[PDB]
């Protein structure tokens, strides 16, 4: 109740101390977006097959982002870099992580232990432990509690929509997870029932509809071409009965913006 | 690493040794963290961290440094001189003055109300993560099992038993806020009677304590309660005690704050923002307390 507005104005302060520098995939001399989108949605899998939190997925991104954002990595280092960023998302957001026996196993001992527990304590330097980030998860839970009355399948196609940009770092990456979310929740919205992105969103969130349109032009394209994509863990995922089998609900033809 | 002379050590946990300490080229005291390191570096301590990193308030304990070694790792504190519950102890014949209970008590809201406001759950106020100085000042301190929301923060199958809310005991799904309320709440009790308010050596002891104090809660007063993962219908059904018998010396303010920060459903109990403009906080200073 009496913090629920200053926890959302925190995170919007927040988001943007925790952004990776934009450009950064142009300035890796080893790996592409491509390289990136294979990362992540292995990620997705590994999130499914350990059955963690979807916090823990989108920490796990920022964390490789942010990372990245600095660091110079070869292609066939790219992944260790993926492990332990995946393996310090679960000791921060998990109740029991899984053993770092587990995040070894999951690479076909491409690392040894030794190797995966070094990459842990080096991203921890880089990101200079600062590890409780902002993520469209987060922003997409806030913007929930303004539904009237909340609706699951809006909840869980919204969720879908914010997973999915995870992999496409172009463009996502031109967008704050506040913006994402709100692109996200107002298409889920529109998707299922038919409504818009309301008055007490707009007012809490300061974006109107109309600064929502860019992204959510962008995440329009990515939900209407999701069954042709390189990447498919997600859409797998969110066949589910779990999540209201929302990634087989289809996208509207156009947005009437 | 190599500029801090240890003193004298302070603290025993499973993750590591707490040492007094002094900064050999500024003077400055600290408190120093050790832990030591095959699961890599410890959950607790990538949460300690990182949460406290972002908290900068009066009262809540300032991380100082982390010195980040390939074989050890340290967490530098500022100092702080004891704790509340050796003082409670000390303070066991003559008792804390209220001007002064009434000053912890405030600060106290205020860190957590802090913490709050930055989506961190304490999780685990108890007198001995409560530090203390000799100018008065209390904070907040031990964030190994502090927990960031805005993703709502999921219960086990943790906290000291007797400082528990009954909706964990009872076997929410969920942390929230009002959790670390009610802490505050046994503790603001307990500097008040000399005694702890609820004490229990079991979960279900502990449970059961305090239904004889609040009554044993049914639907009306809490929605929901009776459909609950570890609520049984063969309870006992105890009535509500009267506060002026569980908590003598204070005064109708007082047990009116109080009743709040132990209301059974989470969603009504008093946020830390809300009591602090409760009328019992009208006339609170800053008094210094006697440490040996
Ligand atoms: C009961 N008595 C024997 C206690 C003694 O009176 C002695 O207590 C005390 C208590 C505190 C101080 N100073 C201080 N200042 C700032 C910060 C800290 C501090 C930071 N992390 N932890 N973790 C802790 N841990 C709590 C969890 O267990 C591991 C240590 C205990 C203290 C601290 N400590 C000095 C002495």
């Amino acid at each position: 109740p009496d913090y629920h507005e200053d926890i959302h104005t925190y995170l919007r302060e927040m988001e943007v101390k925790c952004k990776p520098k934009v450009g950064y995939m142009k300035k890796q001399p080893d790996i592409t977006n491509s390289m990136r989108a294979i990362l992540v949605d292995w990620l997705v899998e590994v999130g499914e097959e350990y059955k963690l939190q979807n916090e823990t997925l989108h920490l796990a991104v920022n964390y490789i982002d942010r990372f990245l954002s600095s660091m110079s990595v070869l292609r066939g280092k790219l992944q260790l870099v993926g492990t332990a960023a995946m393996l310090l998302a679960s000791k921060f957001e998990e109740i029991y992580p899984p053993e770092v026996a587990e995040f070894v196993y999951i690479t076909d001992d491409t690392y040894t232990k030794k190797q995966v527990l070094r990459m842990e304590h080096l991203v921890l330097k880089v990101l200079t432990f600062d590890l409780a980030a902002p993520t469209v998860n987060q922003f997409l839970t806030q913007y929930f509690l303004h539904q009237q009355p909340a609706n699951c399948k809006v909840e869980s196609l919204a969720m879908f929509l914010g997973e999915l940009s995870l992999i496409d770092a172009d463009p996502y990456l031109k967008y704050l997870p506040s913006v994402i979310a709100g692109a996200a929740f107002h298409l889920a919205l529109y998707t299922v029932t038919g409504q818009s992105w309301p008055e007490s969103l707009i007012r809490k969130t300061g974006y109107t509809l109309e600064s929502l349109k860019p992204c959510l032009m962008d995440l329009h394209q990515t939900y209407l071409k999701a069954p042709q994509h390189a990447q498919q863990s997600i859409r797998e995922k969110y066949k589910n009965s779990k999540y209201h089998g929302v990634s087989l609900l289809n996208p509207p033809e156009t947005l009437n913006l | 690493m190599e500029n801090f002379q240890k003193v004298e050590k302070i603290g025993e946990g499973t993750y590591g040794v707490v040492y007094k300490a002094r900064n050999k080229l500024t003077g400055e005291v600290v408190a120093l963290k050790k832990i030591r390191l095959t699961e890599g570096v410890p959950s607790t301590a990538i949460r300690e961290i990182s949460l406290l990193k972002e908290l900068n308030h009066p009262n809540i304990v300032k991380l100082l440094d982390v010195i980040h070694t390939e074989n050890k790792l340290y967490l530098v504190f500022e100092f702080l001189h004891q704790d509340l519950k050796k003082f409670m102890d000390a303070s066991a014949l003559t008792g804390i003055p209220l001007p002064l209970i009434k000053s912890y008590l405030f600060q106290l809201l205020q860190g957590l109300a802090f913490c709050h406001s930055h989506r961190v759950l304490h999780r685990d106020l108890k007198p001995q993560n409560l530090l203390i100085n000799t100018e008065g000042a209390i904070k907040l301190a031990d964030f190994g099992l502090a927990r960031a929301f805005g993703v709502p923060v999921r219960t086990y199958t943790v906290v000291t038993l007797w400082y528990r809310a009954p909706e964990i005991l009872l076997g929410c799904k969920y942390y929230s806020t009002a959790v670390d309320i009610w802490s505050l709440g046994c503790i603001f009790a307990e500097m008040v009677t000399r005694r702890a308010l609820f004490p229990g050596d079991s979960e279900i002891d502990q449970l059961f304590r305090i239904f004889r104090t609040l009554g044993t809660p049914d639907e009306v007063v809490w929605p929901g309660v009776t459909s609950m993962p570890d609520y049984k219908p063969s309870f006992p059904k105890w009535a509500r005690q009267d506060f002026s018998k569980v908590v003598p010396p204070l005064d109708e303010d007082g047990r009116s704050l109080l009743s709040q920060m132990l209301h059974y459903d989470p969603n009504k109990r008093i946020s830390a923002k809300a009591a602090l403009a409760h009328p019992f906080f009208q006339d609170v200073t800053k008094p210094v307390p006697h440490l040996r």
